[PDB]
C-alpha cells in the first residue's frame, strides 16, 4: 500500500 | 519479668462457651487454639469473660461461625505474637464467614512470623484500611482480605484524631489504629524487631514485640528466639536443649515424652543436635539406652507410607508432613490454585526426597513457575502407576517454564509414560530433555506427547538468526538477514517479522504488527546464497523502532520442530522539512506594534532550530486614488492517468531583500517600527536544521493593519482664503504629511451668524485641482467655517471657525 | 500494471529485485 | 505483403531485420531501450512495406535517430482496436529526433496522441491532426522544443494545403496531402481524383475497391468491403475471417478463445453472454450466468488479499481450493464479496493452518461440492489447525451437499460436535467416514457448546431503557458461577458488553431470584440484538458448559423527536422565502410531517428617532483467566476448611403542516420585513401531541425596486423673505421603513451642493425649508435612502429665485 | 435435598441436629 | 471428606446425622 | 454513568 | 451515595432495587 513515485525512488534505493 | 502460667496444649472448643473455662491459668500455648461453631450465644455472654493472662500462641488461631461475638478487644487484650511452625492453608490468622463482628480491637499483635492473614466473608466488619499489615506481616502480597462491610458498603472508620500515628500506603496518609478508642502502637524505624517501649525507646535486640524496661534481656514480654527463666537468649547453654524453637528444656522434660509414647498411647520425642524433635531423620538411628539419633551404618532411609496411596499437596500444611522424608511410598498430586507464589517455601519444605514409588502428577496449577524446587529428586519408580500405565503427567500449567536444569539433577524413569497437555510456556526441547535423560524415547505412542498445544507463547527455537544488511532511509528501512535452512529444505514454511515502536530502550521479549514472509528460492548454491529480507513502509520521522525476526517451520510430526531467532536491533530514522505552525493571530495592539502568536507544527521532525518569520510592507491599491466618493455610495473597508502511464512503462522492465528574523525557540513575536494604518503581509515558517543547510517549511500568510493614529488625520497649521471680485472664496489649507494610509474625504461646515448648517464634500481630485477648495456665489456677512477630514479609518475632528467678510455691494 | 499488486498490498522483494535486474 | 503479429523490440535491430519482411502487423508495436544505437545504424535503414497497425505505437529512448521520413514513409492506419488508456500514440524521451516525418498518416479513427519529454522535437505546429483524427480534443502534446518556439518548420509550400492558418507540412520535402475535398475521409490520390468509398487515405488505382492503399472498414479477398458477408465474421474490426480460422484460433488457444457475437470473431464474450460448447456461440444469459473457470493443474493455493482477488468473478471452478490466510486488516466483507460467488467446486476444499478467521459465513451460497479431485485418503473437506472458528454456517439458511469423498477434522479446537453431526446429516456424509477421521478430543475441547437454552422471563421498554430479566440459572456446583456476559449490537435487520453480578440463591420456597440488567444510554427507535451467555468454571470432571439465551429483537420507543438540523434561508422574491432544513438525528419512527410557524416581527422602536445627519451615520447591512482462577481459589480454601472441621467419627400564527417535503416556500409576505420562524418536526400529531422542541432562525426578504424610488411631485414655495420651502409626496410603502432624504441642488452656472433631511426634519418642516440663497435659476434633485439602499433621483425642477434688485 | 455445598451445608447440619 | 462425597454428588439425610458428630 | 434527573427517572422506572 | 457512586462507575440493578424501598 505504498503507491507510486515513492515506489520509484524506493526501487532505485533498494539496489543502490 | 516472670511468666505466671503453665504450658497449656492445644484446644478445640465446640457448641458452647462452657469449655473455655479450662484456659484459665494459661500463659503459653504449645499448639493451636480453635474456636469453631458457636450458635446459641449472646453479646452479653462475652463481656464477662476475658483472658489477659495469655502471651504465647504458636501455630494458628482458627475462627469459624461464632454467633454474636462483637469485638475481640474484650476477650484478648495482651496476646503478643504468632509464630506459625505449622500453618493453615499458609495463613496464620483466619476469620472466615463470621457473625456480628464489627471491629477487631487487637492492639497487641506486633509480629506474626511465618505466614499470612486471610479474612473473608465477615460482612459486618469495618476498620480494614486503618490497619497497615506491613509493619506486622512480612509478605503482604499474599494476604487476601476482601468481601467485608468496608468494600460492599462505606461504613465509618472514625479515629482518635483529637493522635494516632499516620503512615503513607501508596500516596496519601491515613491514620493507623484499631478502634475509635485506640491508636495503633507503632515502633520507630531503629526499633525494627527489637521492640519499642511506652516512651518510644529501643529495647534489647532479643526482645520481641513489647518490653517493660529498655535494653534488657530480663525485661521483655515475649522472646525473639528462645526463652529461659525470664530471659531472651539466642541459644541454650549446656545441659539445656531446644524445644519447639522457643524454650530451653532439660533431659527430664524430653525423656518423659518418650515414656508417655512408648509405654502408653504419638510423637516419640528424641534428641538430635540438642533439639527435642519428634522424629529422628534419615541416616540417624534410635538406640536403646540413650535417646540420641546416632549416625547409621547403612543408607537408613525414611519410607513415608502415605494414607490411601496418595497425598494431595495443596499448601505448606500439606507439605509439612513430607519434611524429612526421603522415600515416598505412594504418589503426589500437586495441585496449587495460584495467585500466590510458593517456591520460596517449598524448597525449604520439600526437596529432600529422592524416590517416588507411584506416579507424579502436576495438574491444573497456575502460579507454579518451575520444578526446580525439587532439589534431589532422581528416581521415579512407578510401582503403582497412573491408570493406563503412565507415570508423569502435565495438564493446564499456565506459567510453567523450566522443568529442570541438567547439570547433575538426573531424572531416571523406570516405568510408565509421559504426558504434556496445553502448557503454553513450556516448549518441546525440555520435553526432549526428558527423552535424552530418561531413555524413554522408544516407549510412548501417539498422543502421549501433545505437539501443537504445548509451548505456543514463548520464543524457544534455540538457534541464532543474524541480520546481514541494514540500509536505512527516510521511511523505508531495508532489512536483510542470512537464510536459515532446515536440513530438509522444504521444511522452512517461512518467517514472520515483528516490529514495534520504541521511545526508550528496554522492550520486553516475544504492539508487534505481524507481516507474513515467504521462503526464498535457492539454486542450492553457497556462492550467491539468497539473503531474503523484508522492507517496511511509510512511517514517521524521528522515532526509534525495535525490530526482530523469528522463523516459522513446517512441522514434522516425528522429530524436533526447528527454528532460529534473532535479538532485537534498533533502527532510528531521520527527518525532513516540518509542517505548518498553525493558527496565526496578528494582534494590532498599538499603531506601530503587531503581535503574532502561533503554535508548534503537527510534524515536529527533529529538534527544531528556529521559526522563520518574513514580513513585507504592502503598497496599497491604485483603484482607491480614482474613486469618486462624492458620488454617494460611501461604504469603505473597515480593517490519475499521469500516474498510470509511467507505471505501465515501468512494468515493461521485465534575491530581494525583505526583513526577517530567525525566531529561535520562541512562539510569540512583536513587530516594532512600522508605518501606521498600512497593510502588511506576514509569512511564517518552521526550520528544524538551518546552519547545515536551511530545512524550512511551507508558508502561511497573514494580512494585517495597525491601529490608526489620532493626530495623523488632524489638520494643523493655518487655513486661509482669497476674496475675489464677485464674492468667490477660494480656500487654501495644508495636509498632514503622514496620514492613516490616506485620507479619502474632506467636508466643511460653513456657517453664517444665525443661519443653518450646509453641506459640501471635498474629494481627492477636488483638492488637487482647486489647491484646496472653492466656494462660489455667496450671501455676504459674518462667517464661521470649520473643516473635518475623514480617512479610511474614520473622522478627524473639526478646526476653529474662521471669521472674515466678503463685500456686500449694497452699503 | 503494478498498482493492483503494490498499492492493494505490498509486493515482495525478489519481484522488485528482479525489476532492479531488468532496470540495471 | 504478409501478416505478422505484434511484437516488442529491445536492444538491437535484428528485430528490425525481421520487421523488414513483414508488412501487415496484427497487434501492437513497442520501442524501448535503444541505448546502443548510432546515426550509422539509421541512415542505411528504410521500411516502406509497413502500412497497418491495430492497437498502439510506443516509443522509448532512441539514440542517434534524426527522422522517420526515410525510415517509415508509408504508415496510414492507426485503428485503436485495443484502446490503451485512451492513448493510441505514445512517444516518450526522444533525444536527437528533430521531426516526426510520418507524411502518409491519414488515419486515427479511434484513439489519441500522447507526446511527452522529447527535448529535440520541432515540426509539430505545421501538422493539422484534425484532418487525421476524428477528435483532437484529448491529444496531450507537451514538453518539446516546439513548445518553446524557436523551431524553423519550413514547408515545401513557402505547394502545401494550408488549413492558425499556416501552411501545413510534415517534412521539408513533403506536404500535408490529406484530402479535404469531396473524396473526404476516404481521401484522394496524387492526380486529385477521388478514390472508392471503402478506400482510406490513398488509392493505388482511382475509384477501385480492389486497389485501395488502405481499406476504410474491412478487408476480404483482395478487396475492401464495408461489412463481412456470412460465413465470415468481423475479425478485430479490420478483416473477415470465418469458422475455420476462428476455430483454429479457438483450438490454438485451447488465451481468450475466440467467440461469435454480432457476426464478429471477438476474443471473449461480454457480461450478458455465456459460452456454450455445442454451438461455439455467446448464448444470451443476461443475469445469473454459469461462469465456469478452468484452473491451472487442478489447484490454486490462495493465501492473501491479492491472491484471493484472482477468483473475484468466477463461480464454478474446475479444480481444488487450498486456503491458508492467517491475518489481515478488517476482514470478511471483501472476502464475502469475493468468495460468496461460488456455486460448485469440482475438487476438494482444504482449509489448512489458518488462524485469524472466525466464521465460514463469507462462503454464501455453497450448495453442491463434487470432490472429484481428492486428497490421498479420499478427503473432500480438509480442516486442519484452524483455531478461532466458532461457526460454520447458519443452518436456518444454508444447505450443503457433498457428492464424493470423506471429511477430516483434526486440531480445530473451537467448534462443536453437534456442528460435526450437522455436517454429517445435512451434507450426506453419514456412512462415508471411517474410524478416526474426526479427531474427537482435539476439536471442541475449548469452546462453548452449551447444552441449555435460557428463557427470557420479564421484559420492559422505554425510549432509552430496556429492563431485561430472565430465569435463575445455576450450575449444579454453584460456586463456579461468575455471572453472565451479554453482548449488544445495533440490529437494522434480522440477518445474524456488560458484566453481570450473580444473584443470591439461599433457598427457595417461592423466591424471586430473577437476575437482570437495565441498559441506560440507548438510541431511540432502534431494534437491538441482545443475547445472554453464561460464564462458568472449567471443572475437573465432565464439563458443564453452561447456557446461552435466544437472540431477541427488541426495539426502543420513540417519544419526543429531536431538533431538525440547520435552518438556513436565502431570499428569492420579496413575498417568497424558501425555508430549508435537514432531518433530525433522532427521527423516532416514521415522521408524519414537519410543523412550521412563522411570525411577522415589528420594527425596532429606537430607530424611529436616530438622526444620522449627525455623523456616525452607519446603517446595518440589510486476562479473563486471572479472575477465573481467583474465584476458584476461594472455592478450594472452603473445601479445605470443610474437610478438616467436619469429619465422621395561544397566539395564532399563520402555519402549515409540511407533508413529504424538506422545503417550504413561505408565501404571502410583505416586502423587506423581518420575520420570526419556528421550525419543528412531528411523528405523532392526531393521537396527541408528540411534536418536537423549536428550531430558531430569523429572516428577511429581498427588497423591491420602486418601493425605494420616489414617486410624486416636486413643489417649491416662494416666501416674502427669500425662503424656499419644498414639499413633495413621500412613498408610503418603502422597503421596510424610510430613514433619510438628501437634496442635491445646483444653480444655472454654479455647482451642486448637499443637504441632509432627516425624518424629524421632514416632520418639523412638513417637507424641507431652505434659507439663504444666491439669486438665479436653481434646479433641485432629490435622492432617498432606506434600510435596503439608495433609491434613485427626481427630475430637475427649474425655478427662478428672487433677486430684489430690478 | 440436592448437591448441597456452600454455607448452607453448615445450615443443613444445623437443621438436621438442632 | 464431606465435599467429594457430598457436595460433588447427591446426599441423603442419614449421612447428615452421621456427620453431626463433628458439630456436636 | 447516568447522573442528574436520569437517576431520578431510573428510580422511577426500576420497581414498577 | 449514588450520584458520587455511579457516574465515575457503573451501578447495577440490585442496589437501585433495594434503594427504591427508600422511595417506598
Amino acid at each position: 500500500h505504498l503507491c507510486g513515485s515513492e515506489l520509484v525512488e524506493a526501487l532505485y534505493l533498494v539496489c543502490l | 519479668h516472670l511468666y505466671p502460667g503453665e504450658v497449656c496444649p492445644g484446644m478445640d472448643i465446640r457448641n458452647n462457651l462452657t469449655r473455655l473455662h479450662e484456659l484459665e491459668n494459661c500463659s503459653v500455648i504449645e499448639g493451636h487454639l480453635q474456636i469453631l461453631l458457636m450458635f446459641k450465644t449472646r453479646p452479653e455472654d462475652f463481656r464477662d469473660l476475658s483472658f489477659p493472662k495469655l502471651i504465647m500462641i504458636t501455630d494458628y488461631l482458627l475462627l469459624f461461625r461464632v454467633y454474636g461475638l462483637e469485638s475481640l478487644k474484650d476477650l484478648f487484650p495482651n496476646l503478643t505474637v504468632i509464630r506459625g511452625s505449622r500453618l493453615f492453608f499458609n495463613y496464620a490468622l483466619v476469620i472466615f464467614e463470621m457473625v456480628h463482628l464489627k471491629e477487631l480491637g487487637l492492639y497487641n499483635l506486633m509480629n506474626i512470623t511465618r505466614g499470612s492473614v486471610r479474612i473473608e466473608k465477615n460482612n459486618e466488619l469495618c476498620y480494614l484500611a486503618t490497619i497497615d499489615w506491613s509493619r506486622i506481616l512480612d509478605s503482604v502480597e499474599d494476604n487476601y482480605i476482601v468481601l467485608n462491610k468496608d468494600d460492599n458498603e462505606e461504613c465509618g472508620d472514625i479515629c482518635p484524631g483529637t493522635n494516632c500515628p499516620a503512615t503513607v500506603i501508596n500516596g496519601q496518609f491515613v491514620e493507623r489504629c484499631w478502634t475509635h478508642s485506640h491508636c495503633q502502637k507503632v515502633c520507630p524505624t531503629i526499633c525494627k524487631s527489637h521492640g519499642c517501649t511506652a516512651e518510644g525507646l529501643c529495647c534489647h535486640s532479643e526482645c520481641l514485640g513489647n518490653c517493660s524496661q529498655p535494653d534488657d534481656p530480663t525485661k521483655c514480654v515475649a522472646c525473639r528466639n528462645f526463652y529461659l527463666d525470664g530471659r531472651c537468649v539466642e541459644t541454650c547453654p549446656p545441659p539445656y536443649y531446644h524445644f519447639q524453637d522457643w524454650r530451653c528444656v532439660n533431659f527430664s522434660f524430653c525423656q518423659d515424652l518418650h515414656h508417655k509414647c512408648k509405654n502408653s498411647r504419638c510423637h516419640q520425642y528424641v534428641i538430635h543436635n540438642n533439639k527435642c524433635i519428634p522424629e529422628c531423620p534419615s541416616g540417624y538411628t534410635m538406640n536403646s539406652s540413650n535417646l540420641l539419633c546416632t549416625p547409621c551404618l547403612g543408607p537408613c532411609p525414611k519410607v513415608c507410607h502415605l494414607l490411601e496411596g496418595e497425598k494431595t499437596i495443596d499448601s505448606v500444611t500439606s507439605a509439612q508432613e513430607l519434611r524429612g522424608c526421603t522415600v515416598i511410598n505412594g504418589s503426589l498430586i500437586i495441585n496449587i490454585r495460584g495467585g500466590n507464589n510458593l517456591a520460596a517455601e517449598l524448597e525449604a519444605n520439600l526437596g529432600l526426597i529422592e524416590e517416588i514409588s507411584g506416579y507424579l502428577k502436576i495438574r491444573r496449577s497456575y502460579a507454579l513457575v518451575s520444578l526446580s524446587f525439587f532439589r534431589k529428586l532422581r528416581l521415579i519408580r512407578g510401582e503403582t502407576l497412573e491408570i493406563g500405565n503412565y507415570s508423569f503427567y502435565a495438564l493446564d500449567n499456565q506459567n510453567l517454564r523450566q522443568l529442570w536444569d541438567w547439570s547433575k539433577h538426573n531424572l531416571t524413569i523406570t516405568q510408565g509414560k509421559l504426558f504434556f497437555h496445553y502448557n503454553p510456556k513450556l516448549c518441546l526441547s525440555e520435553i526432549h530433555k526428558m527423552e535424552e535423560v530418561s531413555g524413554t524415547k522408544g516407549r510412548q505412542e501417539r498422543n502421549d506427547i501433545a505437539l501443537k498445544t504445548n509451548g505456543d507463547q514463548a520464543s524457544c527455537e534455540n538457534e541464532l538468526l543474524k541480520f546481514s544488511y541494514i540500509r536505512t532511509s527516510f521511511d523505508k528501512i531495508l532489512l536483510r538477514w542470512e537464510p536459515y535452512w532446515p536440513p530438509d529444505f522444504r521444511d522452512l514454511l517461512g518467517f514472520m517479522l515483528f516490529y514495534k515502536e520504541a521511545p526508550y530502550q528496554n522492550v520486553t521479549e516475544f504492539s508487534w504488527t505481524v507481516v507474513d514472509i515467504d521462503p526464498p528460492l535457492r539454486s542450492n548454491d553457497p556462492k550467491s546464497q539468497n539473503h531474503p529480507g523484508w522492507l517496511m513502509r511509510g512511517l514517521k520521522p524521528w522515532t526509534q523502532y525495535a525490530i526482530f525476526v523469528k522463523t516459522l517451520v513446517t512441522f514434522s510430526d516425528e522429530r524436533r520442530t526447528y527454528g532460529a531467532k534473532s535479538d532485537i536491533i534498533y533502527v532510528q530514522t531521520d527527518a525532513t522539512n516540518p509542517s505548518v505552525p498553525l493558527d496565526p493571530i496578528s494582534v494590532s495592539n498599538s499603531s506601530s506594534q503587531i503581535i503574532l502568536k502561533w503554535k508548534p507544527p503537527s510534524d515536529p521532525n527533529g529538534n527544531i532550530t528556529h521559526y522563520l518569520v518574513f514580513w513585507e510592507r504592502q503598497a496599497e491599491d491604485s483603484e482607491l486614488f480614482e474613486l469618486d466618493y462624492c458620488l454617494k455610495g460611501l461604504k469603505l473597508p473597515s480593517r490519475l492517468e499521469e500516474s498510470s502511464f509511467r507505471k505501465t512503462f515501468e512494468d515493461y522492465l521485465h534575491e530581494e531583500h525583505r526583513p526577517f528574523e530567525k525566531v529561535v525557540n520562541k512562539e510569540s513575536l512583536v513587530i516594532s517600527g512600522l508605518r501606521h494604518f498600512t497593510g502588511y503581509r506576514i509569512e511564517l515558517q518552521a526550520c528544524n536544521q538551518d546552519t547545515p543547510e536551511e530545512r524550512c517549511s511551507v508558508a502561511a500568510y497573514v494580512s494585517a493593519r495597525t491601529m490608526p493614529e489620532a493626530k495623523a488625520d488632524d489638520i494643523v497649521g493655518p487655513v486661509t482664503h482669497e476674496i475675489f471680485e464677485n464674492n468667490v472664496v477660494h480656500l487654501m489649507w495644508q495636509e498632514p504629511k503622514e496620514p492613516n494610509g490616506l485620507i479619502v474625504l474632506y467636508e466643511v461646515s460653513y456657517r453664517r451668524y444665525g443661519d443653518e448648517e450646509l453641506h459640501l464634500c471635498v474629494s481627492r481630485k477636488h483638492f488637487a485641482l482647486e489647491r484646496g477648495c472653492r466656494l462660489r456665489g455667496l450671501s455676504p456677512g459674518n462667517y464661521s467655517v470649520r473643516i473635518r477630514a475623514t480617512s479610511l479609518a474614520g473622522n478627524g475632528s473639526w478646526t476653529e471657525p474662521t471669521y472674515f467678510y466678503v463685500t456686500d455691494y449694497l452699503d | 500494471g503494478i498498482v493492483e499488486q503494490c498499492c492493494t498490498s505490498i509486493c515482495s522483494l525478489y519481484q522488485l529485485e528482479n525489476y532492479c535486474h531488468s532496470l540495471q
